[PDB]
């Protein structure tokens, strides 16, 4: 039923970014009044984004995420560059960010006033990503139970902040910056918390049967998310000063330290567990892209393979993990959120541009959902707006990111398009492959 | 820092006359809050220390004659001497005191003009003690003349000498406003031995003919 | 009285440090800050910095920062400027000066300057040679007498005649530098009655090598 | 593609790959426990946060005194219900405090007709007082009431039978605490016999009620020793005084008046103020008013201003009005007795608009002193930064560090800060962010090179700079 559909999508969208990003939107919007407007604006942008993905998630329907659409709309090089961006930028950086929020919140009660030491925050971030990589390698039968449980902690911590906010009001604004530059970084910080809908929204179609009911699940759910995000920010702003919320890397622990008295055993624990759940989830669900990307021939054959006694996709996890662990070389959490956001929205731009170019090029291709053109023609321009400002508001992050993208062209030619014929090269590739197979004990999946 | 241009660099003027130095600052030295201008003037006579004349543009220091009047505001400042005396030849520097570290002008050399006068010329044979050294120095003094421009010919048995001749002028004398000049010729002992008659002759704009002095060893 | 005094002369081998010193008298030494100002020849006065005797705080122009170093000794009312890394273009006269108000920079009281010469050439005491007119000397009513000072170093040599008694009618000509040794001459004029009848001496004096000499001007 | 399951199940020869894969699996857990031990070492040897002091409300920013309700308003509106109107201004000043100059029923020099409990009806009714006081609570302005008995007279404690006067007060404090006031000011304590003992009794009465109430004493004194004696027996008394008043009138003494007093009291809490009652402009010449507001907002302690300090009001500028109680200039109407004498720039309305104005400086500083943990209760280190400069750093354990540089002398500096002998914990940076200057024509927000900085005469600067481990 539709009511139980909404309870699947809202619990998918809410994420862990809500525990990072309040400080982010407030730093760029200057004062609470405009921060709440940015939270709403991010909601509305997500409603327009989600319904466009309701279309692509039912017209093309090929499994594996955006890459599966790029094979139809572009093929060849742009399909590989989506996979390359998503495995070296997007899925690493969003794991590191949630692994680092985990680390700061787990540590913050040992450092109540003074900022938690970065050299320790980064080790504890890495200890989390490695431990959860090991658990996903040892047992899908265990790592599923670790995902089933901590989805409760995500909503328990976030509801507790709101009910504490209500009793604060029961007992009981200007927008001081308005530069278009900063407000795009406020939007990046606020949009990060909604960042589930492009990966997984189509899952609800396997239990909500009519195609017109999938838009109803979107249009009901994303206002519910927006409500929760606005209410949690009101819970902070009715308890904490702007000059407190910009000082603390873990703002909900400040709020928890004010109200609870038992503070150490509540907000740090329940929010920590939500992020331990969100890092686990991003590892568990990663395999799908490697299987698809190697089946469709873009990605090296070893990264398809599985350890046959445990049925866990060991070389894909170990690659995912080591990419996440390199983001420990980055400076600051909101640096990485800006970086993630640029390439995330630039990928969504290529997808929704693609959808309109496809509606032009192949009309009436049996679409179960067909949205009004008036939505994408605003939304594409909104993606372009964020990117176009960010080129000059945050140049250096885009520079190193485009350096990653351009470093994809060599491995596209060498690995896929040029198909370099020398037998010594092929025997070298094979030798390297079987070394890994023997050294991890891994085998191909059933074709 | 502030920079203080000063002009003219030289100001030759006659006794009794009024004279003006200009000082010109690369920022204003009016303190808005207080309505006074931070500047001072120092006189530095030849061979002595700077003496302070006026400060805060106009305030005479104690022990300063009342012929020094300072005036101006903003950036155009002027020290004026109402009636120059012979004792007044010096360099004068302006200084700002609107910031520390302070900075100074490159200074105006006041010079005196007087009625022209011909040099007293005298020549001195080498000192009998100096002849022990293997060298000898012949010296010609030109005393109490005006103006500064002069030249000297050395003659040695009638031959004109232009190697190893040196000159030094005094600064202008504050009692009488005259210059004086020393001229020196240095010889080996055997170079002083081989020639008999030594002549110093001086041409100065007060006479068509040179003035002459000489000796025979 | 307020009176600052300083050593007359210093010689410095290039690159070496030097201490120039200024002893105050005539006022409460801690009440007023002490400034150091310099006078490069033909290039205008330049201020180094100042020091507060009450706590040895000191404040320096940007050009001297780290190159100079002021200290002070409250037990003797003495202020000391160390200078360091001296080049030939740091040859100058260095003047010690006192403020009127407590630290504000205008300078009513200055010490007589310390002449700092930066040169590898060695200290060289002066050779003094008297000058007397010779032939036809007494044929004129006034007679000139002289004192050549030759081959000396460094720059500051002083001449006075008859221990400063003949302070009237003396001309001493600026020194000329030759082969890294100075030459200077001094002259005086007296009545023709005086010179053969009385003592006449150039009292030559040299601060930087302590020699004092009184050559008598004897006829040929 | 690659080597298949059916091959690999026999290529795993135990002496090679099986022993190797055991070794790497142990090396991973050994290495991850190494990284766990590494992180636990860092968290053990990292420096722990200094605990926050528990701060009474009057630590958190400026008090503000209203010696005559009438003079603050203009006549007719000169009553407590009038004052209830004005608190949005006070909230704009960010003043954590108020002090209502005495409102009790005093008859001049009459000990018997004077009462400290019944209010003088000119100012309203207790029903007005409570209406105000509840509004002030609502707006986060605590209110102190001034109980100095004979306030319409010459001698504020009367000439006679002082123990009866002290008895009046002893009763009064209890009543007004029950009414809900946040504390009491008393003045002229040099005119009170056995002063220290009465302050000790009244302080006991007040703190014995609740820990978050204060007694602000005040004296006409400017003697450091007399002041230290009143503050010897009483240790959480704010004692306003004339001590900073005798400033040398081009600031010259202030570095020394301030750092002797801090040293003498042993860096306890203080209340900086140029007087127990009169305006800043009663003592300062007007070039220093900006420079002192930069300093009074940034020394350790609770600053106290009289009304209109925030606009540089001056009793002399509009002649005839008393130096006790000058009429506050809200807008050009406010002194109608000589119309046209008030210029726009002299008035609250006329300043509120202008970022250069005195009140735009007050408002700005009042923010910093009430938000920033470093100004709120940091340490204080003066140092010799320059010839005129009184210069000092406010800091707290790892938060933002604030360097203040006040150029009291009338001569600008042209050669930077040149700090001798900073404490090794508090060293100056190469550059620091100008948060504000007392003067226009500065690049506020920008970093400055401290070794090549240039102060104008009387330019004070507030620089902000980040920590170093
Ligand atoms: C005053 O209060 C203190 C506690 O703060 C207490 O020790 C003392 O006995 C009290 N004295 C009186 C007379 O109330
Ligand atoms: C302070 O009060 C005393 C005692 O009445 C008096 O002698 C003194 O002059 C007063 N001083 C000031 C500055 O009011
Ligand atoms: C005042 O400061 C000096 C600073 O060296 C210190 O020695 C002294 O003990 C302090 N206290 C008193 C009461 O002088
Ligand atoms: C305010 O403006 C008047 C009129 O232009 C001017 O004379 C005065 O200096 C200004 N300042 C004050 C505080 O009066």
């Amino acid at each position: 039923t539709l009511l139980n559909g909404v309870a699947i999508i809202v619990g998918t969208i809410i994420g862990s970014g809500i525990f990072v990003t309040p400080t982010g939107v407030l730093k760029e919007a200057g004062s609470p009044g405009l921060a709440l407007v940015v939270w709403a604006a991010c909601g509305v942008f997500s409603i327009v984004g989600a319904l466009c993905y309701a279309e692509l998630g039912t017209t093309i329907s090929k499994s594996g995420g955006d890459y599966a659409y790029m094979l139809e709309v572009y093929g060849s090089l742009p399909a590989f560059l989506k996979l390359w961006i998503e495995l070296l930028i997007i899925r690493p950086s969003s794991q590191y960010i949630v692994a680092l929020v985990f680390a700061t919140y787990l540590l913050k009660p040992l450092f109540p006033t003074c900022p938690v030491p970065e050299e320790a925050a980064k080790l504890v971030a890495c200890l989390c990503v490695l431990l959860l990589t090991a658990v996903n390698c040892y047992s899908v039968k265990a790592a599923t139970r670790v995902q089933d449980a901590f989805a409760a902690a995500k909503l328990l911590a976030l509801a507790l902040i709101i009910l504490l906010g209500f009793v604060q009001i029961g007992k009981g604004f200007e927008g001081t910056k308005l530069d278009v530059g900063n407000i795009v970084l406020a939007l990046y910080s606020g949009l990060f918390a909604y960042g589930g809908w492009n990966y997984l929204n189509f899952v609800t179609e396997e239990m909500i049967n009519p195609y017109r009911n999938l838009p109803l699940a979107i249009i009901i759910s994303l206002p519910i998310v927006t409500l929760v995000y606005v209410l949690t920010n009101l819970a902070y702003f009715t308890t904490l000063s702007t000059e407190q919320m910009l000082s603390s890397e873990a703002v909900a622990v400040d709020f928890g330290n004010y109200h609870l008295g038992v503070m150490s055993w509540i907000i740090p624990v329940f929010v920590g567990l939500s992020c331990f759940g969100s890092v686990n989830g991003s590892l568990f669900t990663s395999s799908r892209l490697f299987f698809v990307g190697s089946r469709e021939g873009h990605l090296p054959s070893i990264l398809s393979m599985i350890h046959p006694q445990l049925l866990t996709p060991v070389p894909s996890l170990v690659f995912t993990c080591v990419m996440t662990l390199l983001y420990a070389f980055s400076k600051d959490i909101f640096s990485v959120i800006n970086f993630f956001s640029f390439f995330n929205w630039l990928c969504v731009a290529l997808a929704i541009i693609g959808m309109i170019w496809l509606r032009h090029r192949k009309p009436e291709l049996e679409r179960p959902i067909k949205v009004n053109l008036a939505l994408p023609v605003f939304f594409i321009l909104a993606c372009l707006f964020l990117i176009a400002v960010s080129f000059w508001k945050t140049p250096v992050e885009c520079g190193i990111g485009f350096t990653i993208i351009l470093s994809g062209l060599p491995v596209y030619f060498f690995g896929v398009w040029w198909k370099n014929k020398p037998k010594w090269l092929l025997q070298g590739i094979f030798s390297t492959t079987v070394l890994c197979q023997k050294l991890m004990q891994v085998v191909p999946q059933e074709t | 820092d502030i920079v203080l241009t000063q002009s003219p660099s030289s100001l030759a003027m006659s006794v009794g006359q009024k004279v003006t130095m200009n000082c010109k600052s690369s920022q204003s030295l009016l303190n808005n809050n207080n309505q006074k201008n931070y500047l001072a003037w120092y006189q530095q006579k030849p061979g002595q220390s700077p003496k302070l004349l006026v400060y805060f543009t106009s305030t005479r220091e104690s022990g300063v004659p009342d012929r020094f009047i300072g005036s101006g505001s903003g950036t155009d400042f002027t020290l004026t001497i109402s009636s120059v005396q012979a004792e007044d030849l010096a360099l004068y520097y302006c200084q700002q005191h609107y910031t520390i570290p302070p900075t100074f002008g490159g200074g105006t050399k006041l010079e005196i003009k007087r009625a022209d006068a011909a040099p007293t010329v005298s020549i001195f044979p080498p000192s009998s003690e100096q002849l022990t050294s293997g060298g000898a120095s012949v010296v010609c003094f030109l005393n109490n003349f005006y103006p500064k421009d002069i030249n000297v010919k050395w003659k040695i048995d009638g031959s004109e000498r232009q190697n190893g001749v040196l000159n030094s002028w005094t600064d202008q004398d504050s009692k009488d406003s005259t210059y004086s000049m020393s001229s020196t010729l240095t010889l080996t002992k055997d170079e002083y031995e081989r020639h008999n008659s030594y002549t110093c002759e001086a041409t100065h704009k007060t006479s068509t003919s040179p003035i002459v002095k000489s000796f025979n060893r | 009285e307020v009176q600052l005094q300083q050593s007359g002369a210093e010689l410095v081998k290039p690159g070496a440090s030097v201490n120039l010193s200024c002893k105050a008298s005539g006022y409460t030494f801690t009440n007023y800050w002490m400034h150091w100002v310099r006078l490069r020849p033909g290039q205008g006065l330049e201020w180094i910095g100042e020091i507060d005797p009450s706590d040895s705080y000191s404040y320096y122009s940007q050009n001297f920062k780290g190159k100079a170093t002021l200290t002070v000794d409250q037990s003797s009312n003495t202020a000391y400027l160390q200078l360091t890394s001296l080049t030939s273009e740091d040859s100058a006269v260095y003047y010690c000066a006192r403020g009127r108000q407590t630290y504000y920079p205008w300078f009513p009281y200055w010490g007589q300057g310390t002449l700092v010469t930066v040169s590898a050439a060695k200290t060289t005491p002066p050779s003094d040679y008297p000058l007397a007119p010779g032939s036809a000397a007494q044929t004129n009513s006034m007679v000139t007498l002289g004192c050549l000072v030759k081959g000396y170093f460094p720059e500051p040599v002083t001449v006075t005649w008859n221990s400063g008694s003949l302070s009237s009618g003396v001309h001493t000509f600026p020194a000329v530098l030759q082969s890294d040794l100075y030459t200077l001459s001094s002259s005086v004029t007296v009545p023709s009655s005086t010179w053969p009848s009385e003592t006449v001496t150039c009292n030559v004096a040299h601060p930087a090598s302590s020699t004092k000499v009184d050559k008598k001007i004897v006829p040929r | 593609t690659g080597l298949s399951k059916e091959e690999l199940l026999k290529v795993a020869g135990s002496p090679g790959w099986v022993r190797t894969r055991w070794a790497l699996l142990l090396l991973f857990w050994l290495g991850w426990l190494g990284m766990l031990a590494g992180a636990v070492v860092i968290i053990v040897r990292a420096p722990r946060c200094r605990e926050l002091p528990a701060q009474k409300w009057w630590h958190t920013g400026a008090l503000y005194r209203i010696g005559d309700l009438q003079a603050f308003q203009g006549h007719g509106a000169g009553n407590l219900a009038g004052l209830k109107g004005r608190l949005d201004y006070l909230s704009s000043l960010k003043v954590k405090g108020l002090v209502l100059g005495p409102i009790h029923k005093n008859q001049k020099d009459d000990v018997a007709q004077t009462d400290l409990l019944q209010i003088d009806p000119n100012f309203g009714s207790k029903e007005d007082f409570d209406s105000l006081l509840q509004s002030a609570k609502k707006k986060s302005i605590r209110v102190i009431l001034d109980l100095t008995p004979n306030y319409r007279g010459e001698n504020s404690w009367f000439s006679t039978q002082v123990d009866t006067v002290a008895t009046k007060v002893k009763d009064a404090l209890e009543f007004w605490l029950q009414a809900g006031v946040d504390g009491f000011q008393v003045r002229d304590i040099e005119n009170l016999k056995d002063a220290s003992s009465f302050l000790a009794e009244w302080q006991n009465i007040t703190k014995g009620f609740s820990e978050d109430r204060l007694l602000i004493a005040g004296t006409n004194s400017s003697d450091l020793q007399q002041i230290l004696s009143l503050l010897e027996s009483n240790k959480d008394l704010l004692l306003t005084s004339s001590y900073l008043s005798d400033s040398g009138s081009t600031g010259e003494h202030t570095k020394s008046l301030v750092t002797q007093y801090l040293n003498a009291t042993g860096n306890r809490w203080c209340s900086w103020s140029l007087s127990q009652a009169r305006l800043l402009t009663s003592f300062l010449p007007a070039q220093l008013l900006r420079l002192y507001q930069l300093m009074l907002f940034t020394l350790p302690g609770t600053p106290v201003f009289s009304y209109g300090d925030e606009i540089g009001l001056d009793a002399a500028a509009l002649p005839g009005q008393p130096m006790e109680a000058p009429v506050m200039l809200w807008d050009e109407s406010s002194f109608p007795d000589i119309p046209g004498a008030v210029s726009a720039n002299m008035t609250v309305k006329g300043q509120s608009e202008d970022p250069g104005s005195l009140l735009s400086l007050f408002r700005r500083l009042s923010d910093q002193r009430s938000k920033e943990r470093s100004l709120l209760h940091g340490d204080f280190h003066a140092f010799s930064a320059g010839p005129g400069l009184f210069s000092y750093i406010r800091h707290w354990d790892q938060n933002e560090r604030f360097l203040v540089v006040l150029n009291f002398g009338d001569v600008g500096l042209s050669a930077g800060l040149q700090a001798s002998d900073l404490p090794a914990s508090a060293s100056l940076p190469a550059k620091a962010d100008l948060l504000l200057s007392t003067q226009p024509g500065r690049e506020e927000g920008s970093p400055l090179e401290l070794e090549r900085l240039k102060l104008e005469p009387h330019e004070g600067l507030l620089l902000r700079f980040p920590y170093a481990a």
